[PDB]
RNA sequence: AUAUGGAUUCUUCACGGUAACGUAACUGAAUGUGGAGACGUCGGCGCGAGCCCUGGGAGGAGUUAUCUUUUCUUCUUAACAGCUUAUCACCCCGGAAUUGGUUUAUCCGGAGAUGGGGUCUUAUGGCUGGAAGAGGCCAGCACCUUUGCUGGCUCCGGUGCGCUUGUGACGGCCCGUGAAAAUCCACAGGAAGGAAUAGUUUUCAUGCCAGGUCGUACUGAUAACCGCAGCAGGUCUCCAAGGUGAACAGCCUCUAGUUGAUAGAAUAAUGUAGAUAAGGGAAGUCGGCAAAAUAGAUCCGUAACUUCGGGAUAAGGAUUGGCUCUAAGGGUCGGAAAAAAAAAAACGAUCAACUU
RNA sequence: UUCAAAUGAGAACUUUGAAGACUGAAGUGGGGAAAGGUUCCACGUCAACAGCAGUUGGACGUGGGUUAGUCGAUCCUAAGA
């Protein structure tokens, strides 16, 4: 868009931090079931719909 | 209204590759004044002392023209590629070598 | 040695298209250090990076063709495509002719070469296409002056 | 922005209390007769605008450079 | 065609190379005795971090 | 916010000009009135900007068996400011038929033309400042994680049915006459206000402070968006070089940009796309489907019919290259000692286009 | 499309040089609107992805990047709500 209401750009930020790989020290926590981040999203494949 | 152009032939001459007399003979015969050659009416004079060549001209004439004749005469004698026409100050000109190694 | 970066820079720094840029192929190790717009500027002045010469487009053929053209060279029918009008609009041809006719008629009234009453007629007589070109006008003028002088010498 | 003409009036400006700096620029041009001479522009930065006096005559120029208040900062060239 | 050897014992260049001429290049890397000493003294060989 | 300078006043709120109006200023509440904001579309014409072309000159590159005072390229000047500059319009003198002025386009004049002399808008251009100190072009020096330094040269013109575009005054079109409001200004008004030992003023000059919030990367598509995808589809807009040519058509190049669409080896059938064919010439087929023929310009010639405007490019002919010429068509101007190391002192001229 | 070189375990496909070509100013060029949302840019990287390849990438990993009194929104009204 390049000219965006703050409310929108505010949203995009959140998205940027919801996509990064799982921190590699977490795998060693007792009783941890989590192999990797499944909620990963790629700008090309899935649109956010705002 | 007469302008004075001067070319320095010194460096190639004394190293043996060049003839200020030959070069000056050429300029006189190939210079076009308001028409074909040789027509210099005492409107143009090519004179040479041997370390420098001098065109003195009332007639239409330029640096470009002089560089075009001198860069042409260079080719006749295959001294293109060994020498280049270069301007030191306006109308004060120099024939020099690209890379001189001892 | 991947130079796609430094070639994109040099283009911007030397102020010319990527396609005119030249990277010395023997300095490849050297250039790879560049990485900065500042670095590059050494390399330009240094001489290891260079601006290629604009490829030559000469107009010399066309000059020659337009030169002959204005000797009236190829106007022959076969060389025409558009109609007479499309080449040179009638309206332009007209307008040019009147203007000339009027500037003439103007200059004459103000040199006293003609009186006002006579003028007023050749203005109307002109707008109505009674004169092919500038000479044809001055002829009828000369004939109108020698005309009122054969009415004057026989009124004497 | 503004070119000043009068030199008696320019000299007041030189003080005026708001002018901290100024400069003297030297150009080499040639007159209508095609002869090389020396022109000098006196540039003074007022708060809101720039005043520059032009002197083509070299003499009244060189002496006027002595006519400046010493407190005022001057850049030569 | 590359160079020309003149009677003064002078080699003159060819115009085709014109920008290999105007092109300056790096100087020799010249080590100070401090550095020269150290370099010939150094036995740690580092390719790997894995 | 405010201070200094100016300006005004004992004729309190300035003076000049016959006037159009002028100027560095020159008090002005309530209320009122007027302007701007504020306007279709097309046609040609005038002016400007940029581009295009182009001569002289100062450089750099190229080609040079032969020819080319040659081919290419750099030579640039912002907002803002001062001074000046216009078509239209208006003013004073004057008083026109022998009707005059005038546009390419026929409109104008006793409700005052032509002519003489002025006033304004500043659109636009010009000179100067901004500003050569910047930028660009050449020849040089040193330096390699210092970073720069030094020299020169950046100049003077021309041309136009040219191209985009801005704009002006015009004309045409309509049973169609082609927004609104914020906002700012002027005017009429005379409330109120104030001098002489002093006061008015911030629409004049100068000086002092402050300017918040949110957007700002990149793509904008034969890979950044929608089509389930890195899909021949789809999706609004600005800028726009040379040649040919009527042309923003097609074909070739310059600036910029790509060289990415799985490759290799052979060249059978049938294909898909593109082609050519002797003699005949629609005999083919539901049907001249498909293909071929024609085509530009110039000159000639052009019927029936008709709502008289058309039909019409009707049909039908002839010409078209290259080269050397001939003629015609314009503008401007003139009528303590000894030894060694180390450091320091009706014409005339001239200029220039192409088009027949 | 072609040749060399560098890179590399590995090169029809990456990078540079050379060469040949095309878009041909109604562009395969330079900018933007809607939409996207970090794709921008560097360093490192090649398991999957780029219907061959891959040392390359709009991929993967680690970071960096968007600066306004004047450009917009904000203010005004339109058909309308
Ligand atoms: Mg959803
Ligand atoms: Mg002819
Ligand atoms: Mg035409
Ligand atoms: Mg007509
Ligand atoms: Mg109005
Ligand atoms: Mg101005
Ligand atoms: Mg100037
Ligand atoms: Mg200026
Ligand atoms: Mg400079
Ligand atoms: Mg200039
Ligand atoms: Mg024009
Ligand atoms: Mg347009
Ligand atoms: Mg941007
Ligand atoms: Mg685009
Ligand atoms: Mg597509
Ligand atoms: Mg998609
Ligand atoms: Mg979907
Ligand atoms: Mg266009
Ligand atoms: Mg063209
Ligand atoms: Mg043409
Ligand atoms: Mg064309
Ligand atoms: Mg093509
Ligand atoms: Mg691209
Ligand atoms: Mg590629
Ligand atoms: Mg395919
Ligand atoms: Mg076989
Ligand atoms: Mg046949
Ligand atoms: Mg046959
Ligand atoms: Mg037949
Ligand atoms: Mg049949
Ligand atoms: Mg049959
Ligand atoms: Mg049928
Ligand atoms: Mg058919
Ligand atoms: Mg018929
Ligand atoms: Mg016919
Ligand atoms: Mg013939
Ligand atoms: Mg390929
Ligand atoms: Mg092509
Ligand atoms: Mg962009
Ligand atoms: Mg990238
Ligand atoms: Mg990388
Ligand atoms: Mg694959
Ligand atoms: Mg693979
Ligand atoms: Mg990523
Ligand atoms: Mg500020
Ligand atoms: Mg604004």
């Amino acid at each position: 868009a390049a000219q965006k209401s703050f409310r929108i750009k505010q949203k995009m930020a959140k998205a940027k931090k919801q996509n990064r790989p799982l921190p590699q020290w977490i795998r060693l926590r007792t009783n941890n079931t989590i192999r990797y981040n499944a909620k990963r999203r790629n700008w090309r494949r899935t649109k956010m719909n705002i | 209204i007469a302008k004075t152009f001067t070319v320095d032939v010194s460096s190639p001459t004394e190293n043996g590759v060049f003839d200020p007399a030959s070069y000056a003979k050429y300029l006189i015969d190939h210079i076009k004044v308001e028409g074909a050659v040789g027509n210099l009416g005492n409107a143009v004079t090519v004179t040479e002392d041997g370390t420098v060549v001098t065109v003195v001209s009332t007639a239409k004439f330029s640096g470009k023209y002089l560089k075009y004749l001198t860069k042409k005469y260079l080719k006749k004698n295959q001294l293109r590629d060994w020498i280049r026409f270069v301007s030191t100050k306006t109308n004060e000109y120099r024939l020099a070598f690209y890379q001189v190694t001892p | 040695a991947n130079l796609r970066t430094q070639k994109r820079l040099a283009a911007s720094v030397v102020g010319v298209g990527k396609r005119k840029v030249w990277l010395d192929p023997n300095e490849t190790s050297e250039i790879a250090q560049a990485n900065s717009r500042n670095a590059i500027r050494k390399l330009v002045k240094n001489g290891t990076i260079v601006k290629k010469a604009v490829t030559v487009h000469s107009k010399s053929r066309t000059r020659a063709h337009a030169q002959s053209k204005r000797e009236g060279r190829h106007s022959g029918y076969g060389k025409r495509k558009g109609t007479r009008e499309a080449r040179l609009p009638s309206q332009v041809v007209w307008i040019r002719r009147l203007r000339v006719l009027r500037r003439l008629l103007a200059k004459y009234r103000d040199a006293g070469k003609i009186d006002k009453h006579l003028y007023h007629v050749l203005y109307k007589e002109s707008k109505g296409n009674a004169f092919k070109h500038k000479r044809a006008l001055v002829e009828h003028i000369i004939q109108a002056k020698a005309d009122a002088q054969r009415e004057k010498a026989l009124n004497e | 922005a503004r070119e000043i003409t009068d030199i008696k009036q320019f000299l007041e400006l030189t003080r005026r209390a708001d002018v901290k700096t100024a400069t003297v620029k030297i150009n080499k041009k040639l007159n209508k007769a095609g002869k090389p001479f020396r022109q000098t522009k006196f540039k003074v930065r007022g708060s809101s605008s720039l005043y520059t006096l032009v002197i083509n005559d070299a003499g009244k120029a060189k002496k006027l450079i002595q006519s400046l208040p010493p407190t005022l900062k001057v850049n030569r060239l | 065609g590359i160079e020309l050897h003149l009677p003064t014992g002078i080699k003159v260049g060819h115009r085709s190379l014109q920008r290999y001429y105007k092109q300056d290049l790096k100087p020799e890397v010249i080590l100070t005795e401090g550095q020269g000493t150290l370099v010939a003294a150094e036995t740690r060989s580092f390719l790997p971090a894995f």
